[PDB]
């Protein structure tokens, strides 16, 4: 993109952060700058129009400015809910196009720590009757949004048949992640127990299931 | 006594030479003594009046049935119509006073 | 007030074509410029095209090389995007938006450009038990296995239950099929009294599955 933005920006709760947008005389220099907020899992929304005006619904903690061929979005009183991708955009009168900036991921560091909740589901009766077996390790309510997942079958590490998602934000502003271990029914019944072990900030929560035990 | 200015939308309108371009001016009047003007900013940085409601022929203003909104249309836009536009509500009574909208931009492009 | 609703998304083969639609309400469509923007998974927004209210002015991203045509029908309050000679790189969410600058956006529709086959999901319950109970609350879920293409959406109890819900991102398995899970935290006292059903929608296969998640007695 011909509007360049920093790829990342960060602050801690209550602080003020600024996100820059750099362009040229044919765009930012001669045209209005607009900004957008894109929260995780959602469509963009208009945040600032005409360099510095807020649509209804946008709080006054968000402001925009422009000078020369550069523009800036400022966010005062940073909150967890502000974690999102921010884009600037403007018309370019040399090419007769609309241009979005490359986008800036805003992270809000220093939110309250929260250890993960872990729920380990054994294969369903229904799935086993369909000749398949999936262990489902669901991980929720944690902050910071980074975990490591390890699987065991009776104390030995398993790496084959594991798929894990990257943490993403929940409704309540904490993070969640998921991990799956795919087995055949025979493999499922081969071991006394299986465990999902989740490491978060150097500490670990482990959940166990057993084929002989209704879990 | 305070009163709110008109709003003027959209913030940016892009059209090719020969098309029409319509802005919307919205005004919550508190009485019936008012008039609505449509302006453009001159090179001089001065408001040039284009049209009014109630009532060159290329700039038209139309009052909608809802008793709030007005369509302000450039018919057969030209490249040199590119610039900054606004609307203004004039209270006629009890005190003659103008309140301007925010300004919006029109960009009129060359037909490829 | 303003509403924008995309349709026409889904799976298309490379070199194929697809027409997207966007139905609009809550504003005067005939005088309003309308726009398409797209976004590839994990990437930035990319403006595609804008059309004037009349249809007589259209603008396009240079990168498209005239493979796309924007059009509208003011009679029906509908915007269109004709996309031809589709390549893998066109795989993205396509958003309809109002104005050149997008004062309002639709939720988007995912276009997947692939020669792989459609497959609807198998849905399995993730049943609550003492082992998914945390005192006054309990977790239950649904496993949505082996579908293609994206996306699946999940609701609970037909949208009456939204609090405590989390639907995870999909995993892409080595099979080339996707799987995801949805979980919900509910009062542990409700496990015997309240039915919980996950509603799984897979529009690319015209499939919907409603799976009852019964508690285990252990
Ligand atoms: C707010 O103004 C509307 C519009 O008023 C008309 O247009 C103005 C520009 C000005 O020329 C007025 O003198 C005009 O009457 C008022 O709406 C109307 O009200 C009258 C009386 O009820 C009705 O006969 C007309 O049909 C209406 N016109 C429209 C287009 O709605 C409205 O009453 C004003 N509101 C207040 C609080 O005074
Ligand atoms: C651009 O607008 C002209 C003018 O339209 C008139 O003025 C507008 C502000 C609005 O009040 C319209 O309802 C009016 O019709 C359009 O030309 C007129 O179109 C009508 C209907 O087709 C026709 O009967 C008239 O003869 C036309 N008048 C003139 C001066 O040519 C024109 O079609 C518009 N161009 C577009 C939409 O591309
Ligand atoms: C606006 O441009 C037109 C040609 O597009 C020209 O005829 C007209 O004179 C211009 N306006 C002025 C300079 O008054």
């Amino acid at each position: 993109s011909v509007l360049t933005q920093p790829p990342s920006a960060s602050g801690t709760p209550g602080q003020r952060v600024s996100i820059s947008c750099s362009g040229a005389s044919s765009n930012i220099g001669s045209q209005s700058v607009f900004w957008y907020q894109q929260l995780p899992g959602t469509a963009p929304k208009l945040l600032i129009y005409s360099n510095n005006q807020r649509p209804s619904g946008v709080p006054d903690r968000f402001s925009g400015s422009k000078s020369g061929t550069s523009a800036s979005l400022a966010i005062s009183g940073l909150r967890s809910e502000d974690e999102a991708d921010y884009y600037c955009a403007a018309w370019d009168d040399s090419l007769s196009i609309w241009v979005f900036g490359g986008g800036t991921k805003l992270t809000v560091l220093g939110q309250p720590k929260a250890a993960p909740s872990v729920t380990l589901f054994p294969p369903s009766s229904e799935e086993l009757q369909a000749n398949k077996a999936t262990l489902v390790c669901l991980i929720s309510d944690f902050y910071p949004g980074a975990v490591t997942v390890a699987w065991k079958a009776d104390s030995s590490p398993v790496k084959a048949g594991v798929e894990t998602t990257t943490p993403s934000k929940q409704s309540n502003n904490k993070y969640a992640a998921s991990s799956y271990l795919s087995l055949t029914p025979e493999q499922w019944k081969s071991h006394r127990s299986y465990s999902c072990q989740v490491t978060h900030e150097g500490s670990t929560v482990e959940k166990t299931v057993a084929p002989t035990e209704c879990s | 006594r305070p009163w709110n200015p008109p709003t003027f939308s959209p913030a940016l309108l892009v059209v090719t030479e020969g098309d029409n371009a319509t802005f919307t001016c919205s005004f919550s009047n508190t009485s019936e003594s008012f008039v609505l003007n449509w302006y453009r900013m001159s090179p001089s940085n001065q408001t040039d009046k284009l049209a009014a409601f109630p009532e060159d022929c290329r700039f038209r203003v139309t009052q909608l049935p809802n008793g709030r909104d007005f369509h302000m249309s450039v018919v057969r836009a030209r490249r040199n119509d590119s610039g900054t536009y606004l609307c203004g509500a004039i209270s006629l009574a009890p005190k003659a006073q103008i309140k301007e909208s925010l300004r919006a931009e029109l960009r009129v492009t060359e037909r490829r | 007030e303003v509403q924008l609703l995309e349709s026409g998304g889904g799976l298309v083969q490379p070199g194929g074509s697809l027409r997207l639609s966007c139905a609009a309400s809550g504003f005067t469509f005939s005088i309003n410029a309308m726009t398409w923007v797209r976004q590839a998974p994990g990437k930035g927004l990319e403006w595609v095209s804008t059309i004037s209210g009349s249809g007589f002015s259209t603008y396009y991203a240079d990168s498209l090389k005239g493979r796309f045509t924007i059009s509208r029908d003011n009679s029906k309050n509908t915007l269109y995007l004709q996309m031809n000679s589709l390549r893998a790189e066109d795989t993205a969410v396509y958003y309809c938006a109002k104005e050149v600058y997008g004062d309002y956006w639709g939720q988007g529709t995912l276009v997947t450009v692939s020669s792989a086959s459609t497959k609807g999901p198998s849905v399995f319950p993730l049943a609550p038990s003492s082992k998914s109970t945390s005192g006054g609350t309990a977790a239950l879920g649904c496993l949505v296995k082996d579908y293609f293409p994206e996306p699946v959406t999940v609701s609970w109890n037909s949208g009456a239950l939204t609090s405590g819900v989390h639907t995870f991102p999909a995993v892409l398995q080595s099979s080339g099929l996707y799987s995801l899970s949805s979980v919900v935290t509910v009062p542990s006292s409700s496990l015997g009294t309240q039915t919980y059903i996950c509603n799984v929608n897979h529009k690319p296969s015209n499939t919907k599955v409603d799976k009852r998640v019964e508690p285990k007695s252990c």
